[PDB]
C-alpha cells in the first residue's frame, strides 16, 4: 500500500505581517526532504524554494510584503517520487 | 550560501540536496559506551568550482545535540569506479545515492523484532570516522557497506558554522520577541489585576457601609 | 580552543591573549553613513609553528554587534622594524602592544567634552581595511597610529564562528530562563485577577441577597 | 587609588558537574578576566580559560561532583598587570 504520500493539512497556523509559519502532518512514507517554495501570486515575483529536513514538520517563511496574497508549496521527497513532485499548494494573504 | 570566500573545491551553490533526515545510528568510540543517537545525514550531489563536467557526491554526517561532530565523504566518479571495484558494486554512479539513501530507509524503519533487522553503526577514532550498515540475521552481523569519514575542510567547515549560528541567531531573535509579547501581556494583566482587587475592596466598604446602616 | 586542527604559521595553543574588549570605534564606508559601533578587540603574542625563536603579534577585530564580520593583522618582529621606521615608533616589540591597549583604553574612556579628545574610526575599503586612533584638539584631526588591516584565513574564521556560537547558546538558555519567569507571572497575574473578581462577583450576589 | 582587583564572586547557579560563577568588576578598564580552576591542594593541573573584559560572569564545566574546588579569577586590569590582583573562593559541589 503505497500511497503517493502527498503532504497533507497544510496550513499556517501564526501569522505576522511580515513573518508566517506553516505546518503539515506528515505524509505516511519515509519522507527524505521537504522542498517549501513560496512566492507571490502572479506578478514578478519569482519563486523562492528553501529547503527543511523531513523529520520537521513545520516551517518559518520571513521576507514577505504585508497585505499581498502568497501561493506556498510544499514538495516532498519520497522513495518512489521525485523532489520536486507530488506537491499540494495552499494561498495566503498575509 | 553563506559568508563568501575562496571556495575551491566543491561548488555548494550548484549543489542538490538529496537526502538530509535524522537518522539513528549506533556510535563507537573506545572511551565513551555505545550511544544511539539520530545523527543527522545530507546527501548532496554536484561538481566541482574547477571544472564543471566532473560529478562529485557528497555526504554529511552532523549531530543536533553536539555541532562539534561533524564528518564529510567525497566521492569523485574515477573514485566511484575504484570503490565498485573494492566493494563488488554493480550500479553506476548515478544510482549509488538511490541504493545508500535505501539502506538509510531500511537502517530507520528498523523495528526492534525484525529479522533480518538492518542497522547503521560508526566507529570513531580521533579525527576520522567509519560507517558502516550492517545486517542482523540469526547467525551473524554482517557488513552491507562499508564507508570511511574524515574531518571537513576549513572552508566547508567555515559555511556549516555559519548555518548553524544564523539558524540559533534567528530563533533566539523570534524568542526574543515573543518575551516582549509575554512582558506587554504581565504589564495588562498586572494593571487588571489591580483594578479588580480595587473594585473587590470598594464592594467591601459598600458592605460594611450597609452592616453599620443595619446595626 | 574548539574545532582544533594543525596549519603551518602561527600556534593559537601557545598563544597569550593582551586585550579583548569591545571598544567603540567610528566605522567609515565610501558607499555607507558614518555609524558609531562597538566593535570588539583581540590583542594575541605568541610564536609561530615552524619557529618558536620568531615573535609574532596578532590584532583582531571582530563584532558581536552584527551577524559575521571578521579582520586580522599579522606584525613578525622583522616586520616591526618596518612600521617602527615608517610611523616613527619609539618602543621595542615587547612595549608595542601596551601603547596600543594605552591609545584604545585613552579612547573608549573619552568623553564627549574633552581637549585633546580621544577616538578610533576604521575605513573600510572592500576586503581592506585601515584602523586609525585620532586626536581631536581644538585645531585639528591629527592621527597618532595608523595600522592596515586585511580578512582572515579560514582557520580564524572558524574559531571565531565557534566563540560566537557559544555566546549566542548561552543567550539562548538565559532566554528559557527569562520566558519561565515571565509567562509564570503572567499566569499568576491572571489566576489572581481572576480569583478576585470571582470574590467579587460573590460579595456582589451576598448584597443583592441581604438587600 | 582603586583596588584594581575583582570585588564580588559567587556562585549563582550550580549543576553537580558544572558550575557557573558571577563576579562585579573593579571600577577600572578592565582589558580581559583569567578564570583559573583547580582541585584544591590536589594534583590536578590548573586550567586556565580567557574571558574578554565585558563580561561580569563566566561558566566552568568538566567538574567532579562533590570535590571541593578553589575557582580564582586574574584580572588584566590597566597598568598591564597580568595574572595579578586576584579573588579566589573555594567551593565543593
Amino acid at each position: 500500500g503505497s500511497v503517493s504520500s502527498v503532504p497533507t493539512k497544510l496550513e499556517v497556523v501564526a501569522a505576522t505581517p511580515t513573518s508566517l509559519l506553516i505546518s503539515w502532518d506528515a505524509p505516511a512514507v519515509t519522507v527524505y526532504l521537504y522542498v517549501i517554495t513560496y512566492g507571490e501570486t502572479g506578478g514578478n515575483s519569482p519563486v523562492q524554494e528553501f529547503e527543511v529536513p523531513g523529520s520537521k514538520s513545520t516551517a518559518t517563511i520571513s521576507g514577505l510584503k504585508p497585505g499581498v496574497d502568497y501561493t506556498i508549496t510544499v514538495y516532498a521527497s519520497s522513495k518512489h517520487s521525485s523532489r520536486y513532485a507530488s506537491p499540494i499548494s495552499i494561498n495566503y494573504r498575509t | 550560501d553563506g559568508d563568501p570566500k575562496a571556495q575551491t573545491g566543491f561548488d555548494l551553490s550548484t549543489a542538490t540536496t538529496l537526502f538530509w533526515r535524522p537518522v539513528p545510528v549506533h556510535v563507537k568510540q573506545q572511551d565513551r559506551e555505545d550511544v544511539l543517537e539520530e545523527l543527522t545525514f545530507r546527501i548532496l550531489t554536484g561538481v566541482a568550482k574547477q571544472n564543471h563536467n566532473l560529478r562529485i557526491l557528497r555526504i554529511h554526517i552532523s549531530s543536533d545535540s553536539d555541532l562539534f561532530f561533524l564528518h564529510t565523504l567525497e566521492v569523485s566518479e574515477e573514485d566511484f569506479q575504484s570503490l565498485k571495484n573494492d566493494q563488488g558494486i554493480l550500479v553506476d554512479f548515478a544510482s549509488f545515492p538511490g541504493k545508500i539513501i535505501s539502506l538509510l530507509e531500511k537502517c530507520i524503519l528498523a523495528q526492534p523484532g525484525d529479522s533480518p533487522r538492518f542497522q547503521a553503526v560508526l566507529t570513531i577514532r580521533g579525527g576520522e570516522s567509519v560507517f558502516k550498515i550492517v545486517e542482523i540475521n540469526d547467525f551473524k552481523q554482517l557488513p552491507h557497506i562499508t564507508l570511511a569519514f574524515r574531518p571537513g575542510n576549513d572552508s566547508v567547515v567555515k559555511q556549516f558554522l555559519a548555518f548553524r549560528l544564523s539558524e540559533v541567531k534567528g530563533t533566539c531573535h523570534d524568542l526574543s520577541d515573543d518575551l516582549s509579547r509575554t512582558r506587554d501581556d504581565r504589564d495588562s494583566m498586572v494593571a487588571q489585576l489591580a483594578q479588580c482587587r480595587q473594585q473587590l475592596a470598594q464592594l467591601r466598604e459598600q458592605y460594611d457601609k450597609h452592616l453599620l446602616e443595619v446595626q
